[PDB]
C-alpha cells in the first residue's frame, strides 16, 4: 500500500525523530543558543501552564512541546523545494492520532478527574435547569463530537493546506507566484502550528475548567 | 446532469455567502480587542484570550457552511 | 493507510511521548533546571548578603 | 431528478445564508464582553456567563438553519 | 415532482435567510446587556429581566421563519 | 403544478426574508432601552412604554411578510 | 399558468425583502428616542413627536412594497 | 454543456459574494488600528501585531471562498 | 450557447456583488483616518501609512472578485 | 437568444448591486469628514484631500462593477 | 421573447437593488450632517455644502443602476 | 518554464539569513547571557559587600 502504508511509514518517521531529538539533544547541549531557548519553550510552556496550571504540568506539558517538535514535520514537507505518498496519508495519519487523540482526551480528563466520574453525572440539575434533556443532551453530545470536531478540523484543514498550496506551487510553470504564495503560506504554516499548541492549551485549560 | 449541476450550483451558493458572517465576524472581534487595549494596556492579557475563543467560534460558523459547500463538490 | 499506516503513524507519535518523560525528561527537565537553578542561587546569594 | 437537484440547491441555500446571522452575532458579544471587561475590568466574571449563554442562543438560530441543510441533504 | 422540488427549494430559502436577522438580534442585545452592567453594574437585576424578553421576541421572528419551512417540508 | 410549485417558493421567500428586518429591529430596541436605563435607571418608568410601542411597531412589518406568506400557503 | 406562477413568486419577492428596511428603520428611530430621553429628560415631548413623523416615513417605504404585494395577488 | 454551465455560475456565486465579508472585516480591524492608535500613541507597538493576526483570519474566509470558486473553474 | 449564456450570467454575478465590501471596506478606513487625524492632528504620518495598508488590503478582495470576473469573460 | 437574454440579465446583476457599496462607501467618508471638521475645524485643509482620495478610491471598486456591466451591454 | 424577457427581469434587479446603497449612504451624510451641527452649530456654513458635495456623489451610484435599468427598459 | 523556483527561495533566504540572524542573536545572547550574568555578577558583588 505505497500511497498508503508509505504514508504511515512516513508520519511514523517523523514521531520517532520527535522522540530521539528530544532525549539525545536533552541530555546536551543545549547549549546557550539553545539553552535560551529551551527557555522560551519550558517557561513560556510554564505561563501557558498557570492557566490549567498542575493537573497535566508534565502530562501536557511534554505532551505540547512534542506536538510542536511532531508539528514542525508538515513544515519539512513545505521546506522540501522551499512526489507525496508520505504526506498525503501521512498528514491524514497525523489527523488521526491528533483528532483520534482528542476523543481520547475528554476521556483521559474524565477518569483523571471528576470530570468524568462526575461526567456522567453532567445531565444533572443542569439537565433540570434548564430543564428539558435535549438542550442538556444535544449540548453534551455536541461537545464531546465537538472536541473532536474542532481539533480534526483544525488538523485536516492543516494538511489540507500543506497540499494546496503544493498544487499551487508544482503545476505552474513559472516560480515566481510559487515562491509568494509558498512564503506566504510558510509563515501561515508556522503560525497554524504554534495555533495547534495554543489549541491543545485551549481544550487543556478547558479540562482544567471543564465542568 | 440536472444532479450534477445542482451539486455545482449548491456548493457555490452555501460556500461563499454564508462565509461572508465570519469575514465581518472575526473582524468585529478583533476591533473590540485593539479598542480595549488602546484604551486599557493593563487588560491585554485578559481579554486576548476572549478574542481567540470569540474568533474560533464565529470560524466556526463558516466552517459549517465550508462543510456542506465540500460535501456538495465531493460527497 | 488504506488500512494500517494510519495506526503506525499514530503509535509512534504516544511512544514517542512516553520516550521523551522517560528519558529526555530526565535529560531535557534536569539538564534545563540547571540554568534556574543557578540564576537563582546567584541572585538569592546576592540579596540575602546585601540585607544582613 | 429534479427533486433531488432541487434538494441540493436548497442545502446550499439554507445551509449559508442564514449561518451568516451568528457568523456575526456570536462576534457582537464578544466584542461587548472585551470592550465592558476592558471599561471595567472587576466586572469580569459577572458578565463572561452572559456572553456564554448570548453566544449559544445566537449560535442556535444557524443551528436550525443548518438542521434544515442536513434534512435536505440526507433526510 | 415539480412541486415536490418546488417545497424542497422554499423551504431552504424561508429556514436560513430570515434566521439572519435574530442570530444577529439576540446578540445585539446581549451586547447591550454587558455593555450597560460594565458601565453600571448595580443595574444588573434590573436588566437582566429586559434583556430575556427582548431575546425571546427577537428568536420569535425567525421562529416564524423556521415553522414556515417545516410546513414546505412536512404540511 | 406550475402554479401550486410558484405558490410554495414564494411562500418562503416572502416570510423568510422579510421577518430578519425585525428580528434585528425588536433587538435594536431592546438595546437601546437597556443601555438608556444603565445610564440612567430613573428613566425606566419613562422609556420602557417607548421600548414596547417601538418593538410592536417593528414586529409588524415582519407580520405583513408573514400574512402574504400565509396567503399564498393556504388563500 | 405561467403568469399565475409569476404573480405568486413576485408577490413574495416585494413584499417580504424590502420590509425588512422598516423592520430595522422604524427601530433605529425608536432606539434614538430612548437614547436621546435617557441623556435628556425634559426633551421628550419635544422629540416624540419627531419619533412619529420620522417612523411613519420609514413605515411608508415597506407600505410602497406591499402595495405592490397585494396588486401582484389580487389585481 | 448542463454541468459546464453549473460550474461557471457556481463559480461566480461562491467567489463574489463571500468574498465581501472580509473586504469589509479587514477593513473594521484597519479602522480599530487607526482609532485606537489616535486615542493612545504609545500602544503602536502592542496592537500592530493584533491587527495583522486579526486581518489574515478574517482574509482566511474569502480565500475559502475564492478556493471553491477555482476548484469549480478548474478542477 | 448554455455554456456562452452561464459565462456572461457568472461574470456578472461574481463582479458586482463582491466588490460591495470594498466599496464599504475602503471608505470605512478613510473614515477612521478622517476621525482619528481630526481627534490628534500630530498623528497624521503614523497612521496615514496604516491606512495606505489597510485600504490596499481590503481592495484586494473585490480584485480577486474582478479577477474570476475576467476569467468568465475571457479566459 | 439564450446568449442575449444572459447578457441583459447579466448586465442588470453586475451593474446594480455592487454599486451600492461606494454609495454607501462614498457617504461613510462624507461623515466622517463632516463630523471631523464639526468636532476640530483647524483641521478642515489636512482632512479634506484626504476624504478626496478616499471617495475615488471607494468609486472605483463600483466603476469597475459598471465596466463589466458596460461589457455586458455593448461588448 | 427571450430577450424581451431578459430586458425586464434584468431591469428590475439593476434598477432596485443598487439603488438601496444611497437610499443608505444620503441618510449617513445627511446624519452626519445635522449632528456635526448640534455639537457645533458655528461650523454650519462650513460643513453644508460639504455635505451636498457627499450627497450628490452618492446618489451617482443609483443614478449609474438606474441609467442600466433605463437601457435595459428603452434601449 | 525554468526552475527558478529555487533561485527565488534563496535570495529569500539571504534577505531572510540576515534579518533572522540578526535579530534573535543580539537579544538572544542578551538572554541567555543575562541568566548567566544575573548569577555571575549578583554572586561576585555580593562576596564584596558582604565580606567588606
Amino acid at each position: 500500500m505505497f500511497f498508503s502504508v508509505v504514508l504511515g511509514l512516513l508520519f511514523l518517521v517523523l514521531f520517532r525523530s520527535v522522540a530521539k531529538k528530544a532525549t539525545s539533544g536533552v541530555p546536551g547541549k543545549f547549549q546557550t543558543a539553545i539553552e535560551l531557548v529551551i527557555g522560551f519553550v519550558n517557561g513560556s510552556v510554564k505561563d501557558m501552564y498557570h492557566g490549567k496550571s498542575k493537573l497535566i504540568a508534565p502530562l501536557a506539558l511534554t505532551i505540547f512541546v512534542w506536538v510542536f517538535l511532531m508539528n514542525l514535520m508538515d513544515l519539512l514537507p513545505i521546506d522540501l523545494l522551499p512526489r507525496v505518498v508520505p504526506s498525503a496519508d501521512v498528514n491524514v495519519t497525523l489527523s488521526m492520532a491528533l483528532g483520534v487523540f482528542i476523543l481520547i482526551l475528554f476521556y483521559s480528563i474524565k477518569m483523571k478527574g471528576i470530570g468524568g466520574f462526575t461526567k456522567e453525572l453532567t445531565l444533572q440539575p443542569f439537565n433540570h435547569w434548564a430543564f428539558i434533556p435535549v438542550n442538556l443532551i444535544l449540548e453534551g453530545v455536541s461537545l464531546l463530537s465537538k472536541p473532536v470536531s474542532l481539533g480534526l478540523r483544525l488538523f485536516g484543514n492543516m494538511y489540507a493546506g500543506e497540499l494546496i498550496f503544493i498544487l499551487i506551487a508544482g503545476l505552474l510553470p513559472w516560480w515566481s507566484q510559487w515562491i509568494l504564495n509558498v512564503p506566504w503560506a510558510i509563515f501561515h504554516i508556522l503560525i497554524i502550528t504554534l495555533q495547534a499548541f495554543i489549541f491543545m492549551v485551549l481544550t487543556i485549560v478547558y479540562l482544567s475548567m471543564a465542568s | 446532469n440536472l444532479n450534477m449541476d445542482l451539486l455545482y450550483m449548491a456548493a457555490a451558493v452555501m460556500m461563499g455567502l454564508a462565509a461572508i458572517g465570519a469575514a465581518i465576524g472575526i473582524g468585529i472581534l478583533g476591533g473590540k480587542f485593539l479598542e480595549g487595549a488602546a484604551r486599557q494596556p493593563d487588560l491585554i492579557p485578559l481579554l486576548r484570550t476572549q478574542f481567540f475563543i470569540v474568533m474560533g467560534l464565529v470560524d466556526a460558523i463558516p466552517m459549517i457552511a465550508v462543510g456542506l459547500g465540500l460535501y456538495v463538490m465531493f460527497a | 493507510n488504506l488500512n494500517a499506516t494510519i495506526l503506525g503513524q499514530a503509535i509512534a507519535f504516544v511512544l514517542f511521548v512516553l520516550f521523551a518523560m522517560k528519558y529526555v525528561w530526565p535529560p531535557l527537565m534536569a539538564a534545563i533546571e540547571k540554568r534556574q537553578k543557578e540564576i537563582a542561587d546567584g541572585l538569592a546569594s546576592a540579596e540575602r548578603a546585601h540585607k544582613d
